[PDB]
RNA sequence: UUAAAGUUGCUGCAGUUAAAAAGCUCGUAGUUGGAUCUUGGGAGCGGCCGUCCCCUGCUCGGCGCCGGCCCGAAGCGUUUACUUUGAAAAAA
RNA sequence: GAGUACACCGGAAUGAUUUGGGCGUGCCCCC
């Protein structure tokens, strides 16, 4: 059945970003999905995104543009500390120049940047460049 | 393409596709440039001007490239909006 | 269409599609009231009631149960209502 | 899919987006509460009041017109029964395979099916054990099932 | 006298007035069987952005379902009694905060923010009900809340959405458009 | 014996035909589990934004003023993981 | 008062008088 609603979602958005589609249409909403989407555009990969809002869980339609190469997710949840954080982003990330890993932090859902130069980390949620 | 002192060094700068913002690469060859002329307002003949519009060859490849330049020209404002 | 828009989509694919693959799914059915033309009373019964009802003061059936829609008797009227 | 079935189908229901007492109805709280009491005095499960409801009075739900479902309802006022009515039905339909099955000893679909039903039955009345419906020294038995309506 | 403070303390003035507007209509008028209990909890008037204001009447939880059957009388004749001020009718209903950990009663989901704002908006708009909601982020990263009106009544609702985004605003302090679309009716 | 071995695969292997999906189904222990509960601003600095303070309760008593006010404190506050700091953690 | 068309009215609109119905609130009966 259905056991990770972030990852059906970045995989939807994945393919439909690969097949050159302009929009899309996620069945569930969460929060950490709407926060991870927010981290995506104020970091400047996707466009405005709306919420249909129902009674049941809300569908969510973005502006995708031709600026996305992949996203994706981690699973399970591996918990990361400050001195774990370069081996991911070595092993996970193309470059040294782009690319962020989204973690979920007690601060909030926030990037490895905003991690690093807060001094706090926590459990991974997945990956965009 | 910069550095820290900011000056130019790629070789050149590539072509984007205008239906899916895609990189068009130099060993594409099913990508084309399409021209399309303008009229004047009240006489009715070609001014001089140049619209360009680029797609690349997957959307050709995938044959639904019509649809995209019928979406930019009525975006320019070459197409009626009404159609 | 690769660039067809989901967010405001003309209603006859709205209609078109399944009562629970639209943006805000809505049922199929609706609430009607059909008289009897030999009695006075007004009752309001479902499209699709799936079982026999009698009508106020027991004097004829109104609708009969089957797979869909309810089978409503002959010279009996009916309307749909809303709010 | 289901649970027991290779089939994934897709039929129910589709409640509405509107939340509103529709202005046609002129039905007070207190009458079809009423009628819902008179209704389970008849003595039908809370299905085919909710049924019987919508079929003949035109309430689209009974928690949209009174703030409360049909077997909080009934339990408000102390007539609900004590063994609900899904676990019933499949009790029910348990002894009526075994009583089939009896007669018959090479109908061996029907104890296949058996099988299935006492394993909804186990997993059923696992579960309104968790949630305290049930005691926890109630168990499923044969001897004890023609002994349970 | 009509109106009742949850506090034990004094009233303010212009609640006073509507309080006195709302008992001489009731003594003047075929509602003084339909108004016996029936009270106002306080009373409050903003700056709606433009040229006009507008009043934002407070109304104890059990009083909605007796106001609602009577809420078209009642906004016509303060238009008739004022100049040209538009009047809507909010519940007073409770906020309690998270229950943290650093700080008992199960606090109940009807007393939760989002639901108080759900709430809200929908007993703000009585004549014309709620038939679909829109959340749109845009760049900067707020939201906008756009809020779909049924076709059926808006004869009376037409020109008071401008007011129900300046009482949205100063009540709960999120954007709010109201439109009218053509999908269904 | 280690790397080469992505030929033991947590990072990171394969199962139609090359080695390899139990004949099929039920099922306890194990593993994994839908959405939803507090949002938004003010005081200021550089020119809306990267920093700055704020949105758990009562009995003993000290930066002070003339029984009235702020501060401290013997006493306790729904529990876990995760995260950051601090102690101690023999040498070579 | 069963009410499909109905028969008596009470409110009420401008000292005095009065505007065909039903409940399916919008199309159905009689002109």
């Amino acid at each position: 059945v259905r056991m990770n609603v972030l990852a059906d979602a970045l995989k939807s958005i994945n393919n439909a970003e690969k097949r050159g589609k302009r929009q899309v249409l996620i069945r569930p909403c969460s929060k950490v999905i709407v926060r991870f989407l927010t981290v995506m555009m104020k970091h400047g990969y996707i466009g405005e995104f709306e919420i249909i809002d129902d009674h049941r869980a809300g569908k969510i339609v973005v502006n995708l543009t031709g600026r996305l190469n992949k996203c994706g997710v981690i699973s399970p949840r591996f918990d990361v500390q400050l001195k774990d954080l370069e081996k991911w982003q070595n092993n996970l990330l193309p470059s040294r120049q782009f690319g962020f890993i989204v973690l979920t932090t007690s601060a909030g859902i926030m990037d490895h940047e905003e991690a690093r130069r807060k001094h706090t980390g926590g459990k991974i949620l997945g990956f965009f460049f | 393409m910069q550095n820290d002192a900011g000056e130019f060094v790629d070789l050149y700068v590539p072509r984007k596709c205008s239906a899916s913002n895609r990189i068009i690469g130099a060993k594409d060859h099913a990508s084309i440039q399409m021209n399309v002329a303008e009229v004047d307002k009240v006489t009715g003949r070609f001014n001089g001007q140049f619209k360009t519009y680029a797609i690349c060859g997957a959307i050709r490849r995938m044959g639904e490239s019509d649809d995209s330049i019928l979406r930019l020209a009525k975006a320019d404002g070459i197409v009626s909006k009404n159609f | 269409p690769l660039a067809k828009d989901l967010l405001h989509p003309s209603p006859e694919e709205e209609k078109r599609k399944h009562k629970k693959k639209r943006l805000v799914q809505s049922p199929n059915s609706y609430f009607m009231d059909v008289k009897c033309p030999g009695c006075y009373k007004i009752t309001t019964v479902f499209s699709h009631a799936q079982t026999v009802v009698l009508c106020v003061g027991c004097s004829t059936v109104l609708c009969q149960p089957t797979g869909g829609k309810a089978r409503l008797t002959e010279g009996c009227s009916f309307r749909r209502k809303q709010h | 899919g289901r649970m027991h079935a290779p089939g994934k189908g897709l039929s129910q229901s589709a409640l509405p987006y509107r939340r509103s007492v529709p202005t046609w109805l002129k039905l007070t709280s207190d009458d079809v509460k009423e009628q819902i009491y008179k209704l389970a005095k008849k003595g039908l499960t809370p299905s085919q009041i909710g049924v019987i409801l919508r079929d003949s009075h035109g309430v689209a739900q009974v928690r949209f017109v009174t703030g409360n479902k049909i077997l909080r309802i009934l339990k408000s006022k102390g007539l609900a029964p004590d063994l609900p009515e899904d676990l019933y039905h499949l009790i029910k339909k348990a002894v009526a395979v075994r009583k089939h099955l009896e007669r018959n000893r090479k109908d061996k679909d029907a104890k296949f099916r058996l099988i299935l039903i006492e394993s909804r039955i186990h997993r059923l009345a696992r579960y309104y054990k968790t949630k305290r419906v049930l005691p926890p020294n109630w168990k499923y038995e044969s001897s004890t099932a023609s002994a349970l309506v | 006298a009509k109106i009742v403070k949850p506090n034990g303390e004094k009233p303010d003035e212009f609640e006073s007035g509507i309080s006195q507007a709302l008992l001489e209509l009731e003594m003047n008028s075929d509602l003084k069987a339909q108004l016996r209990e029936l009270n106002i909890t306080a009373a409050k008037e903003i700056e709606v952005g433009g040229g006009r204001k507008a009043i934002i009447i407070f109304v104890p939880v059990p009083q909605l379902k007796s106001f609602q059957k009577i809420q078209v009388r009642l906004v016509r004749e303060l238009e008739k009694k004022f100049s040209g001020k538009h009047v809507v009718f909010i519940a007073q209903r409770r906020i309690l905060p998270k229950p943290t950990r650093k700080s008992k009663q199960k606090r109940p989901r009807s007393r939760t923010l989002t639901a108080v704002h759900d709430a809200i908006l929908e007993d703000l708009v009585f004549p014309s009900e709620i038939v679909g909601k829109r959340i749109r982020v845009k760049l900067d990263g707020s939201r906008l809340i756009k809020v779909h009106l049924d076709k059926a009544q808006q004869n009376n609702v037409e020109h008071k959405v401008e007011t129900f985004s300046g009482v949205y605003k100063k009540l709960t302090g999120k954007d709010v458009n109201f439109e009218f679309p053509e999908f269904q009716l």
